[PDB]
């Protein structure tokens, strides 16, 4: 259980969300309007 | 003028002096919970360096010392008969294996000849250790930050120190100063060199946070360098408990910092720190006799005074027509000592050995003793379910503190040291009224350089063109302004040429756009992709 | 534990055919206002809005609770299940996106 | 619930309505018609802005009103809140802080703070650069102290 804290956690969190994602895709999918 | 060549040399209190009798004092209590620390970490690794008996003795002792900040400093025993060397390999000295071997050759032999009073920096020397300086070797590696090296390397670093097992006139030490991350560190190896590793594995924790052992010991030495002199508000503390969180390395060096800055805020700006020490009692004066008047706890008491007394003839008179009084009023309640300090004192020490509980944090047990919350902080171990009667207080709403307290009812500390970068930054550029107050009339009637064309940055596409972003540029400045500003000056010629030509505000705005986002490069706001073509370009700042 | 169902076929005959349950005008304004807000925020975050079909399901639901609950009128807590019930049909029927809308109806969940 | 009954036209006739009321000077009166008629065309939905436009100048132009009485900013946006016959006073901050950002890149605001000299300015300048002489609001200032104290003492004598 790695010793990083909150916002570096959620830090973490978003940064593994373009291991498969692509620019192409991902502002579509998360609007505010395998690998 | 000179200001292209780099780096040119030239060589051209009644309130402050009570801080200063504070701020130190405070800070002998800082350093020496620093050599605390500083003593236990030295002592730990060297009991545990030595005394490691092995039957084999044929395999290298490592350490791993998890959760370690790579700045862990090391001594050595004397243990004379043999020289006991140090070497460090940072990782900007990692480029192969070659010189890692060749620096840290070389690192030790200058080291070997100044305990000594041509050679190659291999390890020839290592076995003509005994024949080259007498007494024998055992040498230990400080790798600094272990995780950034290519691990090949490093695991073809340690078959070749697997070689110089062989002479038995050598000792070797590894230490591992990770920085976090023990299950990484056995992915990336060779599993054929984790099998020589785990002969005589130590996995010593050191940790600056671990258990809080001693960040709540300098928030409690806090306490009573400041005790009954001040006091700490909810909204301040709560801040100490967020912001820290967000800090996992280092604690104890920011709880120093957001707190040495808050107590200077208070010396700088507050009248009644003088009063600290009740012999400044002659230094009283009607401007600080007026602005007492405006506390909180002192106005809401006086309506706490009327309708308690309706008779109010008492109250009128200790009010602003008598003087004498009205201090008198004042100085009943100076010496107030809130023993909330000496009833966190009282329960600190208890939790500690009398239910003998370590994982508390004392900042938020200060914080939940504010509110009355302490009853709700003790259930977490349901251990002081005998003692929350006696471990018991309601915090007083105590009174005329509000003139002896800290706090961020400003929001000064939340911004001069946690700011709001990229958003005062992009708040400076939308509006710049509220930072900017013959030829300041047309500022008046036009925005300044780097903000105008700002508006319309944000109202631009992701990737634009550079020229109709101009022509964009163009519409937002009104013509006859403009030839009234480049015929204004009289007295010189070189500019009243440009300024006759017809064609001047069409020229004049290719300049002038020309020196803005010629300075949207430096702030990186806008990138120029795909040099030598530069007819697009890329923006990456967003609101947000 | 549960009805039978011969008792709650008989009784889906009997509920169907002798009652008409109102709605008075002494209270019920206040679901106008919380169609107000539930309106509003379907448009901020999500794409797909909120009509007045919303407000007259919500009404068909809470008297159809009303006449399974037997009443002469419809009560003030039906109107809880009916706009439940329209939360998580609309809410459910979008993309995960619609993630913040999932705790902004906790307030009246 | 009428901010929520959107797609409705605010004519001439209709806007001056609804500044006249709030006390609008004839400066901003046509202001309100000329941005609208900026915003006539890129609208999505005409009630919630032509709401939020009007709120935030009224704090700004009040503001010699608001500073020195803090609770006629409850009375401008309840007497709204019946005049539009909202939900509750949630919804309609909602708006106010929306649109402020949708204004700060425009031009007459920058004009019209400046021009009424509203704010304080003063402070910003000193809140916005960090500075240790900033006011700290655990207190309450000297001049709504006397307020309060020139409004209590005759009250109590």
């Amino acid at each position: 259980t790695y010793d990083l804290s909150i916002i570096s956690k959620y830090l973490l969190i978003a940064s593994y969300i373009c291991s498969y994602l692509e620019p192409r895709y991902d502002a579509s999918i998360f609007s505010r309007k395998n690998p | 003028a000179d200001a292209q060549r780099s780096h040119y040399t030239v060589y051209p209190e009644k309130r402050w002096e009570l801080y200063h009798q504070l701020h130190s004092h405070f800070h002998d209590q800082v350093d020496h919970i620093i050599d605390n620390i500083e003593a236990d970490l030295k002592a730990e690794i060297s009991d545990l360096l030595y005394s490691e008996t092995t039957q084999k003795r044929r395999c290298f002792n490592t350490i791993f010392l998890l959760g370690s900040d790579s700045t862990t400093k090391i001594e050595l025993k004397d243990e004379s008969s043999r020289y006991n060397v140090l070497i460090e390999l940072t990782p900007k000295e990692s480029p192969n294996v070659r010189m890692m071997l060749r620096r840290s050759m070389y690192k030790l032999y200058s080291a070997a000849d100044a305990e000594e009073h041509d050679v190659s920096y291999d390890l020839s020397l290592v076995e003509n250790f005994k024949r080259l300086f007498g007494k024998d070797l055992a040498m230990v590696f400080n790798f600094k930050d272990v995780d950034s090296i290519n691990f090949n390397t490093l695991d073809n670093f340690i078959i070749l120190l697997k070689s110089a097992f062989k002479y038995d006139h050598v000792k070797i030490s590894l230490i591992f100063n990770i920085n976090t991350n023990l299950s990484n560190i056995e992915k990336n190896l060779r599993q054929s060199t984790i099998r020589l590793l785990k002969r005589n594995y130590h996995k010593l924790d050191v940790s600056s946070n671990k258990g809080f052992k001693y960040g709540n010991q300098i928030f409690q030495s806090f306490l009573d360098t400041v005790d009954g002199k001040l006091n700490l508000s909810d909204r301040f503390v709560e801040f100490i408990l967020s912001k820290m969180a967000n800090n996992t390395n280092h604690n104890l060096q920011l709880l120093t910092k957001m707190l040495d800055y808050s107590l200077m805020s208070y010396f700088f700006q507050n009248a009644f720190s003088v009063f600290i020490d009740p012999v400044n009692v002659d230094f009283l004066n009607d401007d600080y006799l007026k602005i007492l008047s405006r506390c909180p706890t002192f106005m809401f008491f006086v309506e706490g005074l009327i309708k308690q007394h309706a008779p109010a003839d008492e109250i009128l008179s200790l009010l602003t027509n008598k003087n004498r009084g009205l201090e008198e009023f004042f100085v009943e309640f100076l010496v107030r000592e809130n023993p909330i300090n000496g009833h966190a004192k009282f329960v600190a020490r208890f939790l500690e050995e009398e239910l003998n509980i370590t994982n508390f944090n004392l900042i938020e047990l200060y914080h939940n003793l504010l509110i009355g919350k302490l009853d709700s902080y003790l259930d977490r171990w349901s251990a002081c379910k005998e003692y929350k009667d006696r471990l018991h207080f309601e915090p007083i709403d105590t009174i005329f503190q509000e003139l002896f307290t800290l706090d961020n009812r400003s929001g000064l500390l939340t911004q001069s040291i946690f700011p709001s970068y990229k958003s005062n930054i992009e708040d400076n550029l939308l509006s710049w009224e509220q930072v900017l107050p013959l030829s300041g009339d047309l500022d008046k009637i036009m925005a300044p350089v780097l903000g105008q064309l700002f508006k319309l940055y944000r109202e631009a596409n992701m990737t634009i063109n550079i020229y109709d972003f101009y022509i964009a540029f163009r519409e937002t400045l009104p013509k006859e302004e403009i030839l009234n500003f480049i015929r204004k000056d009289p007295s010189n010629t070189k500019l009243l040429e440009l300024a006759e030509t017809p064609d001047a505000f069409d020229k004049v705005a290719l300049i002038l756009f020309m020196q803005a986002i010629f300075a949207f490069e430096n702030m990186g706001l806008i990138k120029f992709q795909s040099t030598k073509s530069y007819d697009l370009v890329e923006k990456c700042v967003w609101r947000g | 534990s549960p009805i039978p169902q011969e008792l709650l076929m008989k009784y889906i005959h009997y509920a169907r055919t002798k009652i008409y349950p109102k709605l008075h005008q002494m209270d019920m304004d206040k679901v106008s206002r919380v169609y107000a807000d539930l309106r509003r925020e379907s448009i901020s975050t999500g794409s797909f809005p909120i009509t007045v079909r919303h407000l007259e399901s919500i009404l068909r639901i809470a008297e159809s609770f009303a006449k399974m609950r037997l009443s002469e009128f419809v009560s003030s807590y039906d109107l809880d299940r009916a706009i439940k019930v329209v939360v998580d049909s609309f809410v459910d029927a979008q993309k995960v996106s619609v993630r913040r809308q999932l705790r902004r109806s906790f307030a009246i969940y | 619930s009428l901010l929520v009954k959107k797609y409705c036209k605010m004519t001439t006739e209709e806007i001056i309505r609804l500044c006249n009321d709030f006390e609008l000077p004839r400066e901003v009166a046509y202001k309100i018609v000329d941005e609208y008629n900026i915003n006539a065309s890129r609208l999505v939905c005409p009630w919630q802005l032509v709401c939020g436009l009007v709120l935030n100048c009224t704090f700004i132009v009040f503001n010699e009103r608001r500073r020195k009485d803090p609770r006629i900013d409850h009375f401008i946006v309840s007497k709204m809140c019946s005049l539009m016959l909202t939900s509750k006073v949630d919804d309609v901050i909602e708006c106010v802080k929306l649109v402020k950002e949708l204004i700060i890149g425009e031009k007459w605001f920058r004009d019209l703070q400046i021009r009424y000299d509203d704010f304080r300015y003063d402070e910003i300048i000193f809140r916005k650069l960090g500075s240790m002489l900033q006011t700290t609001n655990i207190l309450v200032t000297d001049d709504q102290y006397n307020i309060w104290k020139k409004r209590i003492e005759m009250d109590l004598a």
